[PDB]
């Protein structure tokens, strides 16, 4: 019982009252030391804790392991005992997330008189330090200073009251070190290269020129609630302690630290000129106002409805247009260099849940951001982009599909090419997929029609052809008679016995006569692969054999992006074909026309995860079984890790060497015609190499040797290099 | 308490900012407690806040009491037209009272709405015991 | 660790496995580790074309079985959806429950695990028997309820 | 959805959810195994009363047959 009534008073403090945060501060405080004597474990758990998951509720906490240490010297050294070990433990454990969040924590319990300002201090001056150390990874020389900027938010204003001596050779070594940071990843990680209005700063750069805005202001921001720091009726006359001088965990072979990061900035004060003045993008208080969103939304994403409510309700010092801070926040987390902290879906229910709630404000704001990011789209990132049309056609199907399409005329008249009419075909080639055809060509206006997607009808060869001077033509007649009879593999085999030339034509008559009879839902063509599937496992033998199928399912079903897709999952997953094949495929000729498109990627990106996610089942069955003929399956398990790895590894490997081919090619076309290098094929094709190192650069890592000196290598374009480079920098 | 009276109300002050704005007065240091300058802050704020809210909605109801009474004055009926009533009466302080002329109008909208009574209760009766028959044959 | 663990969307419903065979503890066991779920609301005319699209925003499907009129065998509002992983499915229950499919709200519920004969509708008349007794009008479903 | 056991032989689901509605509001019933059911309430209100004051009851079937039911939260 008690054990569970602590835990949710602790919590209801943090929660939103119906009276005073302080007074239950003031009582909490007292029924807590009433009960330290049997629940001092407990008790000292339950805040250390808090502190490291409710960060966005970190002043209201830190106040409470004040008020106790205004009644308890002895227990906030305790706290303050486990707090370090709390962190030296996340920090060994590579959560470095949740450091910050502790570190944090700490840095605010000195403006609630318990730990000594000065003691502080020292901390910071051996994190910084860090950047001294030698042959260490810069991503670990970044997440110290960051830890330590972040804080001054917090501890700056009174961290300044002291030690400005060292409080200055700080900022000095640091000063120093941000200049001396490599900056290759930035362009990898920017929602958009364009910095004419709004430009997408380094999360180190950025937070830099934040402090300073503070420190040249006294240190006095305006937003931070502070129901604790108050300490001129008890917490004045308490007794701070000592953080024992802490050494930075030695960087090891183990370690592994935060990625770099871009800020992502949509949103200025003269975007919602009758409103509460919007905080600068280089004020603290913007940093501070993001943060705890993105931290609420870290605590509550699990339930779409507590989240919007815990946004919408944030308690703002100051007033602030929230709104407008809910929409970038959540747009900063979709888009996140090549995608957020959480599953994609989740924004998409969480606006739709925030507009049920702020039905007459919200909503204008989002179709404003909407607006602004439509004209934005000629810089974007295309692994942003792809984001932007699943998000708004996502969107639209539950609000059927209303948006005001002549808003976004400008594109009417664009090389169909250029990012706006090629952003308008693909949101309505996605509307389509979650309604149907004819919808879409109901919803957007005449002039429109010409970006609409086309009708998703099967195209058989053979068929209703009439022009039989095609090869294997009788042989497919006899096909479709057979199908349509229940035949058995063996007849169907029989069947094309007949075909004169792994065999071409054979593959050809019989794709071509197998999916037209199954063209009617994508279960028929489903249970077709699974019938005859012996027939395909026999013709598609080869990689010819696996990459002519392909060929020609893709020759039938080229105007049903949706069929395709299934089709080719439906055959790697029943071994029809396999990842080499497909990606062999993705780059073939036969698809160079449509080699721009989304579905293109989707199929890539959703091959690879299926070799992905096999490799790793194989692995913990291994993992499992070696924690245990057990034997002679570890024996086996040994070797399907092997096999599935080397697989895994030759697909990235084709991949890349696919992109280089076809980059270097338009490179040097270009350099000798003296053409532009810039072409809108060039930017989907040279983003679509980018996004590969994106969304798999944990596997990749494994191939550093293999892909640094000979893939990637000098002797390749500049062009090509770079997107290896600003790969790199992510873990170094 | 005075602390509080030499500020902007702000009935939604975080203590800190209360006792920063407050720190060197002497009402404010005279009681001993930090704990008892937050207990005598809340409850201060949580007995101004509902005398506010008690306060204004008797206003509420005084501004549309004083309304209608001022309508009262004139001939009204379910012809009558807002249009019409509006150059009438807008000179008024019980008109002017009310902040807005959406409500204004509401409020004009909400006033607005023997024997040929007794006849149309016996067509009603009729129809009833009509209906009572019907369902019984 | 503390309540932050609240998942509301992958509780478990009120609704119980039908025909099922075991224990309600037998039913519980089998919908806690479910990857299949089950889809309330579709319209008669919603195709697995639609449901594919919209599924596979929270995890690969591994197959869709459409709900039929047992003795018209026709679509019959609901569908089953299965994923290859409850990580996948827990995603969509707690994402794409309540939301749009086919222009009309949908609802999902974790489901024991097809067998065959649990895609026919168990209304009386063929359908669903939630459409016996509904005394709303509904164009996505047949108009009025069967008893009208 | 809670479970029910003890049924009796001679009964269905449609005749169970006559028993169930004491609760308040039933949503759908099933009787399966030849002795153990199954139903689906709306609210946890009239659910979790179902489990407390609908528990081990006497069920009575149509035909004259009565029985002990057991609920359970599912
Ligand atoms: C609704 N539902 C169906 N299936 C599956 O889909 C198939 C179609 O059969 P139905 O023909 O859809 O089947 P039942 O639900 O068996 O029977 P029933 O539970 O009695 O109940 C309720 C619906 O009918 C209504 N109803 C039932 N009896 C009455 C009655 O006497 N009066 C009134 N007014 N309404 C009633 C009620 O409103 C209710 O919501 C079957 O294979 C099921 O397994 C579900 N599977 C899961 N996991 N979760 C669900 O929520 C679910």
């Amino acid at each position: 019982e008690t054990e569970d009534h602590l835990e949710s008073l602790i919590c209801k403090v943090g929660e939103k009252s119906a009276c005073s945060l302080e007074s239950n501060l003031e009582g909490l405080a007292g029924v807590l030391e009433a009960d330290l004597p049997n629940y001092k474990s407990k008790i000292l758990r339950l805040l250390c804790t808090v502190a490291r998951l409710l960060p966005e509720k970190l002043t209201i906490y830190t106040t409470l392991v004040g008020l106790l240490n205004a009644r308890n010297y002895n227990f906030g050294g305790e706290f303050v005992e486990a707090m370090i070990r709390q962190l030296k433990e996340s920090l060994k454990a590579n959560n470095y997330n949740e450091a910050v969040y502790l570190v944090r924590f700490l840095s605010d319990l000195v403006n609630c008189h318990v730990i000594a300002a000065p003691s502080m201090v020292a901390m910071f001056e051996n994190f910084v330090s860090v950047t001294q150390e030698e042959d260490v990874p810069q991503v670990r020389r970044d997440w110290y200073v960051y830890a330590f900027l972040s804080s001054l938010p917090w501890v700056g204003k009174e961290l300044y009251e002291k030690k400005d001596a060292e409080m200055d050779r700080i900022f000095a070594n640091t000063e120093s070190y941000l200049k001396r940071r490599q900056k290759t990843h930035v362009p990898m990680l920017q929602v958009w290269t364009a910095d004419k209005p709004h430009p997408q700063e380094e999360y180190l750069d950025c937070l830099w020129a934040q402090i300073q805005k503070l420190k040249k202001d006294r240190w006095q921001e305006r937003h931070i609630l502070r129901p604790y720091l108050a300490f001129d009726s008890i917490l004045c006359e308490a007794l701070q302690h000592n953080l024992p001088p802490f050494t930075p965990p030695p960087h090891t072979e183990d370690s592994v630290y935060p990625m770099p990061r871009v800020i992502f900035r949509m949103f200025d004060y003269t975007d919602d000129p009758e409103g509460p003045v919007m905080p600068g993008s280089h004020s603290v208080e913007r940093f501070v106002i993001e943060e705890n969103l993105h931290c609420i939304i870290k605590s509550h994403w699990k339930e779409r409805k507590t989240c919007a409510a815990q946004l919408v309700s944030y308690p703002g010092k100051n007033k602030i247009p929230l709104n407008y801070h809910i929409v970038e926040v959540i747009f900063a987390e979709l888009f996140q260099l090549p995608a957020p902290p959480h599953i994609d879906v989740m924004y998409t229910t969480l606006l739709i849940e925030l507009c049920k709630l702020q039905p007459g404000s919200l909503p204008q704001v989002l179709a404003q951001a909407t607006e602004m990011l439509y004209m934005r789209l000629d810089t974007m990132n295309t692994t942003c982009v792809d984001r932007f049309i699943n998000w708004f056609s996502h969107h639209l199907s539950n609000f059927q599909f209303r948006w005001s399409w002549e808003d976004w005329s400008d594109c009417l008249s664009q090389d169909p090419e250029s990012p706006k009419p090629k952003f308008v075909r693909e949101v309505l080639e996605k509307c389509m997929r979650l309604s149907y055809h004819q919808r879409i060509l109901d919803i957007v206006p005449p002039t429109f029609s010409a970006l609409c997607p086309a009708n998703p009808t099967c195209i058989y060869k053979y068929g209703d052809e009439s022009s039989n001077s095609l090869p294997g033509h009788s042989v497919a007649l006899c096909l479709a008679v057979a199908f349509k009879s229940k035949a058995t593999n063996d007849e169907i085999f029989s069947i094309l016995k007949d075909v004169p030339n792994f065999n071409p034509l054979k593959i050809e008559v019989f794709v071509q006569t197998l999916l037209h009879l199954a063209a009617k839902s994508f279960s028929h063509s489903f249970s077709a692969l699974a019938k005859f599937h012996e027939v395909f496992k026999t013709l598609a033998e080869s990689d010819e054999g696996k990459l002519h199928v392909l060929r020609v399912m893709f020759e039938v079903w080229r105007n049903h992006p949706q069929m395709i897709a299934v089709l080719v999952d439906k055959m790697i997953r029943t071994q029809i074909v396999d990842c080499a094949a497909v990606a062999n495929w993705i780059f073939s000729s036969e698809l160079s026309r449509d080699f721009t498109r989304l579905f293109v990627w989707e199929i890539l990106h959703s091959t690879i995860r299926k070799m992905n996610k096999h490799v790793l089942k194989i692995q913990k069955e291994l993992e499992e079984a070696k924690e245990k003929v057990l034997e002679e399956q570890i024996e086996r398990l040994q070797e399907k890790v092997e096999s599935a790895q080397s697989e895994q590894k030759n697909l990235f490997l084709v991949i890349f060497q696919r992109f280089i081919m076809i980059l270097t090619e338009h490179l040097v076309r270009c350099e000798t015609d003296g053409t532009s290098v810039l072409t809108p094929w060039y930017k989907n094709c040279i983003e679509r190499l980018q996004q590969i190192f994106l969304q798999h650069h944990q596997i990749i890592q494994q191939y550093m040797v293999t892909l640094e000196n000979l893939l990637f290598t000098a002797e390749l374009d500049p062009h090509i290099l770079a997107v290896f480079q600003q790969f790199c920098a992510l873990q170094a | 308490k005075k602390m509080m009276e030499e500020a902007k109300f702000n009935p939604r002050a975080t203590f800190s900012e209360f006792a920063a704005k407050h720190a060197k007065d002497s009402r404010f240091k005279a009681i001993e407690k930090m704990k008892d300058r937050e207990a005598l802050f809340n409850e201060f704020v949580a007995a101004a806040r509902k005398k506010e809210k008690e306060d204004s909605k008797t206003r509420g109801e005084k501004i549309k009491s004083d309304f209608f009474e001022l309508l009262s004055n004139h001939h009204l009926d379910s012809q009558s037209r807002w249009s019409k009533v509006k150059d009438k009466v807008e000179s008024d302080p019980r008109y002017k009272a009310v902040d807005s002329s959406s409500m204004r109008e509401d409020l004009f909208k909400q006033y607005i709405e023997e024997k040929e009574l007794e006849r149309q209760a016996r067509i009603e009766a009729s129809l009833r015991e009509r209906e009572r028959e019907v369902q019984k044959a | 660790l503390k309540a932050l663990r609240s998942d509301s969307y992958v509780e478990l419903s009120q609704y119980r496995d039908q025909h099922f065979r075991g224990d309600n503890e037998e039913q519980e066991k089998l919908l806690k580790k479910s990857c299949t779920l089950y889809v309330g609301n579709l319209s008669f005319y919603t195709t697995e074309e639609q449901i594919y699209e919209l599924f596979s925003k929270s995890g690969d499907i591994k197959k869709i079985i459409m709900g039929l009129d047992k003795m018209k065998k026709t679509a019959c509002g609901f569908c089953f959806v299965e994923y290859y992983s409850r990580a996948d499915a827990e995603n969509a229950m707690r994402y794409i429950n309540g939301t749009r499919l086919d222009d009309r709200i949908i609802r999902t519920d974790w489901d024991a695990g097809f067998k065959e004969g649990r895609q026919y509708g168990r209304g009386r008349s063929g359908g669903q028997v939630r459409d016996e007794y509904r005394q709303d009008y509904d164009a996505g479903r047949g108009g009025y309820g069967k008893l009208a | 959805r809670v479970v029910v056991s003890g049924l009796p032989p001679s009964g269905s689901w449609q005749d169970l959810k006559d028993h169930m509605r004491e609760a308040g509001d039933v949503c759908y019933a099933d009787v399966y195994r030849d002795g153990t059911g199954v139903v689906e309430f709306v609210r946890k209100e009239d659910m979790t009363y179902a489990v407390r004051k609908l528990d081990n009851t006497k069920f009575r079937s149509h035909e004259g047959e009565t029985a002990y039911i057991r609920v359970k939260v599912d």
